[PDB]
RNA sequence: UGUUGCUGUUAAAGGGUUCGUAGUUGAAUUGAGGGCCUCUAAGGCGCAAUGGUUUAGUCCCAUCCACUUCGGAUUGGUGACCC
RNA sequence: GAAGAUGAUUAGAGACCAUUGUAGUCCACACUGCAAACGAUGACACCCAUGAAUUGGGGACUCAGCACGUUAUCUGACUUCUUCACGCGAAAGCUUUGAGGUUACAGUCUC
């Protein structure tokens, strides 16, 4: 089966990108997914989605403009912090410029950028470029 | 080691059966599977064409009265059999992966 | 286009060549890349291209041309006969280069050789043995444009123009409409009249 | 995947989507009550009272013309089977394999389903003290 | 040099004032056919010509066998262009002649950014790039100001000519294999410009090429 | 557009072109990314001049996707009618 | 070369769009002509 | 010795297969709200008005009739649509 | 037909070959679990393109409102492109059927 959700998403995303599609389809779908996507699309890095109903679980859709390069998954959601924010920036990214590592609080869902910036460190989720 | 052949010198595809029956040579007794193994189909002449008129002369039931029967076999030989009896022959790359089916 | 007229837009006589001298028509193998191009497939088995898709590429070739301002640098190539003739009547008019009989490698890309020219720009008649030219256009940065066979692969052909290569009338037919249109946009012969040679001059003969 | 051994089937029956009832079912409530618990009566199971349900009367589910399904319906009139349907049929199937073998001890095919069965029987059971619906003493044998 | 004749119109266009630059040739993308395009645009006293290898080849023949010489040249600018050469010729001093042709041809260009603090002119690479020839792969790692070039001497020699002065690298797999690890080292920092940033993205205007402006001029080369 | 200083001032030796199919960066290493202009023309068939532009990657040339995405683009334009 | 002389009055042009000489062709290019703008031209 | 950051087709290395406990890992739902005023803040595939002789168009019409690939014709026409 | 016996072959030869021949080869009930038991490719799950076929099911009087075939579609299996796309690999090769999606290194478990 498979044990991430965020892992069947974002590796449909990723191969499509890398074959310059411009839509893609996803088979779940979670709260958490939505938001994930919801921030890309603020930075511009997708253009719209979809999420359709079947009245069991939602298939989403997205229109991929072709600006991202990775959509990844950082699957154990280690925990990182205040300090920490550093490590994981420079080591899982190729820049501190344009890296974007996305991470989880009991505020919401958000930038490393805003995280830092409200001063809650918590378990990290996925990352883009 | 080196895959020399993708079907390993076998019309038996991989995840199938793993075992299929051996069969005699009609050569030096030798068994390999049915599968390996080399078949030809003979349709061998009971006469030569210059003996053929000297019995269809003295035939008048046969020969002209009906065409003459002829052995049908079928013949499965070994790897070895094939190759010294030239009937089989080593090919360059290109060729050696065409296939020419069932059909002479 | 617009702003404009409906101007360069298919009529009847112009189906009605078409339709007649059977480049309407594909080859019967289905495709490996064209599959939208077919409309539908005959009791004969034959596959039927779309007319409004072909003239659409075929205005859009024109527009090509017409933006290469030293037609010379745009090379012609066929490899087959029934393209041949057709060939050397074009490069008359629109005053394009061509080589035909066959291509020979390093015409575009081997400096220490006579034959050696640079393209802008490069046409085909047959993408499937033409081939040789294709893959040299792709390393001087030369676009392409062919008459692909509905069967043929679009491998190194940027811009594509379903056509039948089966049989002269074919053949002939695209590069006269091609020629004519091209000529009715550059020293400006008018589409009031029917053009003013004929497509039985771009049949292969024999000598 | 197939729990047990080699399989991929995609052999399922979806749902309708519309959940509301047909325009053509003018039957209410208590008429697809009364025909489960009649059914019920002859000592059917649940999976076959819907496909008589189905098939003669038109109905859509059960679910969708009645605010419950099948076994709420026999369970608050107390006709209910102590019994899951899916422990149920395993068992018999079992048995049946287990008086074959008496016969047969050289079959080796239906020998190794039995295994199969056994350890399933187990799964089940297992799962049905951990979400009461059998007693906490239950064991297959 | 001796006097030289264009057979490539890029060449005669250079021969002439009209393409003054490697930018113009580079941004519609077109291929350089002839050193001497290189040689016409950067003017020597920018120029640096190093050969980073000479290995002897040998080919096995009956009896006696013949010889040859494997050698690499590396060229560029500091202002951000380098080019590797690599070419085989019978004797020493040819396949040095060689190389150094070849080298002024795979000329590519060299983006440096910054490691998020801006000041000056750059002096890191804009982010992590790999390359790879054979086993070896580099990991190019950008570094704060001051670091230094810290890599191996093989591939500092690379790194002093494409401008970078401040890096931290590792390699994998076989590395005393020299002539993998140069063309690895190359291809990484290609790549650079292969990687889409935001920084760059706004649908950036597109225009004539240089060749079609000139076509006219080109035409009265001909002739 | 490109990279800046903290004093605005570009730093880049050149932009590169965009690809407007797949929005990608073309390189000076893809010489299979060519740039196709088209002549737009108005009624009575006089040529405007060399106006429009396409530019196409060298990965939609290993392939083939190439004719795919000049459809899509020219259609957008209205350059080619679609019924 | 000049051997060839291809030119002749109309002659195989407009004979194939028929002055009256007819064109018959299969019933999908009927279907295909008939749905276009230009529509179905004469002799088909 | 590769948690960060290893390898196992052929180079050292996937167990002959299946069942199966400890152990490890495990799908989706509950839902993170709104209005009135200012701001040229943007978009508009909403829209009353009224503008525009081709100072911009296409369908209809007029005249030809051209067997078939000419046209122009004015107020054309709350038409279409454009600033 | 191992072992054994006899005849050759050979410088030497139960050799390879020829004629024989015991255990064994077969079956029932017990053990053994040692194979290149191989696809030298662990198991489950997701994404991933080109063409032509085959194997089952489904879709548009008398074992008989039947059976086969063609066109088209779909789900499940085995594999070919000797025009398999991207990509990967030291190369040979691998390609929705992965050794691909991996230094931009993290789906899960185990040996």
């Amino acid at each position: 089966t498979m044990m991430s959700v965020l892992a069947n998403a974002l590796r449909c995303i990723a191969s499509a990108e890398r074959r310059g599609k411009r839509q893609v389809l996803i088979r779940p779908s979670s709260k958490v997914v939505v938001k994930f996507l919801q921030v890309m699309q603020k930075h511009g890095y997708i253009g719209e989605f979809e999420i359709i109903d079947d009245h069991r679980a939602g298939k989403i859709v997205v229109n991929l403009n072709g600006r991202l390069n990775k959509c990844g998954a950082i699957c154990p959601r280690f925990d990182c912090t205040t300090p920490d924010f550093e490590k994981w920036v420079k080591n899982i990214l190729p820049s501190r410029q344009f890296g974007f590592v996305v991470l989880t609080t009991s505020l919401g869902i958000m930038d490393h950028e805003e995280a830092r910036a409200r001063n809650t460190g918590g378990k990290v989720l996925g990352f883009f470029y | 080691m080196t895959t020399k052949r993708r079907n390993h010198g076998r019309a038996k595809p991989p995840c199938s059966r793993g075992r299929t029956r051996p069969v005699h040579c009609f050569n030096c007794g030798r068994l390999a599977p049915k599968d390996k193994a080399v078949g030809r189909f003979v349709v061998r002449r009971m006469l030569d064409q210059a003996s053929a008129r000297d019995v269809a002369e003295a035939s008048n039931v046969y020969g002209a009265g009906f065409p003459m029967p002829k052995l049908y076999m079928k013949q499965r030989f070994c790897i070895a059999c094939a190759i010294h009896s030239r009937t089989v022959r080593a090919r360059p790359t290109d060729m050696r992966k065409r296939r020419f089916t069932t059909k002479v | 286009v617009e702003s404009g007229a409906k101007v360069l837009r298919m009529k009847e006589g112009d189906v009605q060549k078409l339709v007649a001298m059977h480049c309407h028509l594909g080859t019967k193998n289905r495709s490996n890349a064209m599959k939208k191009y077919i409309h539908s497939r005959t009791k004969e088995g034959t596959n039927i291209i779309d007319l409004h898709m072909t003239w659409e590429k075929l205005i859009l070739a024109a527009r090509v041309i017409a933006a290469v301002e030293n037609p010379q640098d745009v090379t012609v190539c066929s490899t087959r006969l029934f393209g041949q003739r057709a060939i050397f009547k074009f490069s008359q008019l629109v005053g394009t280069s061509f080589l035909a009989g066959r291509f020979i490698p390093g015409t575009f890309t081997n400096q220490i050789q006579k034959k050696f020219m640079q393209p802008r720009v490069l046409l085909v008649t047959d993408p499937r043995t033409d081939h040789q030219a294709l893959r040299e256009a792709s390393l001087v940065n030369i676009p392409v444009i062919a008459f692909c066979d509905t069967d043929a692969p679009l491998e190194f052909v940027d811009i594509a123009i379903p056509c039948n290569n089966r049989g002269r009338y074919s053949i002939s037919m695209m590069y006269w409409l091609l020629a004519r249109e091209v000529l009715r946009l550059r020293g400006t012969i008018p589409r009031s009249v029917p053009w003013d040679v004929k497509v039985d001059l771009f049949f292969y003969r024999d000598p | 995947v197939r729990m047990q051994g080699v399989g991929h089937g995609k052999s399922a029956s979806s749902l309708p989507f519309c959940r509301t009832p047909p325009s053509w079912l003018k039957i209410a409530s208590r008429d697809v009550i009364d025909a489960v618990c009649k059914l019920a009566k002859k000592g059917l199971t649940p999976s076959r009272i819907g496909m008589q349900l189905r098939d003669s009367m038109g109905i859509a589910q059960v679910k969708n013309v009645t605010g419950r399904k099948i076994l709420r319906i026999l369970k608050h009139k107390g006709m209910a089977p102590e019994i899951p349907e899916d422990l149920y049929c395993l068992i018999k199937r079992a048995t049946e394999m287990r008086k074959h073998l008496e016969r047969n001890t050289k079959d080796r095919d239906t020998k190794f389903r039995l295994i199969l069965v056994e350890s399933r029987i187990h799964r089940l059971a297992r799962y049905y003290k951990r979400v009461k619906q059998l007693p906490p003493t239950w064991k297959y044998e | 040099k001796e006097e030289w004749v264009p057979c490539t119109k890029l060449g005669r266009l250079v021969k002439e004032q009209k393409i003054t630059s490697l930018e113009e040739i580079f941004l519609f993308s077109m291929p350089i056919k002839e050193h001497q395009i290189v040689d016409q645009l950067i003017k020597e006293s920018d120029m640096r010509d190093e050969l980073m290898l000479i290995v002897p080849v040998q080919k096995a023949t009956s009896a006696g066998q013949r010889t040859r010489f494997k050698a690499f040249n590396i060229v560029g600018d500091g202002n951000g262009h380098i080019g590797v050469g690599a070419r085989v010729g019978k004797e020493v001093s040819l396949a040095i002649r060689a190389s150094m042709i070849a080298a002024k041809l795979n000329v590519v260009p060299i983006r440096r950014g910054y490691w998020g603090n801006k000041i000056g002119e750059p002096h890191t690479i804009p982010m992590k790039v790999t390359g790879k020839c054979g086993s070896v792969s580099v990991r190019l790692i950008p570094a704060p100001r001051g670091a230094g070039i810290v890599a191996a001497p093989v591939p500092k020699k690379i790194l002093e000519f494409a401008g970078v002065e401040d890096v931290y690298t590792s390699s994998c797999g076989n590395t005393r294999t020299r002539g993998n690890f140069i063309m690895a080292t190359f291809y990484a920092l290609r790549k650079t410009y292969g990687f889409l940033t935001p920084d760059l993205w706004a649908e950036t205007e597109v225009s004539r090429d240089p060749t079609d402006e000139h076509s006219d001029f080109l035409t009265m080369g001909s002739k | 557009i490109g990279t800046y200083n903290e004093e605005g001032v570009n730093v880049d030796l050149y932009i590169p072109r965009k690809c407007h199919a797949t929005n990608n960066l073309i390189t000076s290493y893809d010489h299979s990314a060519v740039q196709i202009a088209i002549a737009n023309v108005d009624a009575n068939g006089v040529l405007n001049g060399t106006t429009t532009t396409f530019c196409i990657a060298g990965y939609l040339r290993r392939q083939a996707e190439s004719d795919h995405a000049i459809n899509h683009l020219a259609i957008s334009k209205g350059i080619i009618r679609i019924k | 070369e000049r051997e060839r002389r291809m030119d002749y009055v109309p002659e195989v042009s407009h004979v194939d769009q028929a002055i009256q000489d007819g064109v018959h062709v299969d019933k999908q290019t009927f279907s295909m002509l008939k749905r276009m703008e230009t529509g179905v031209p004469r002799h088909v």
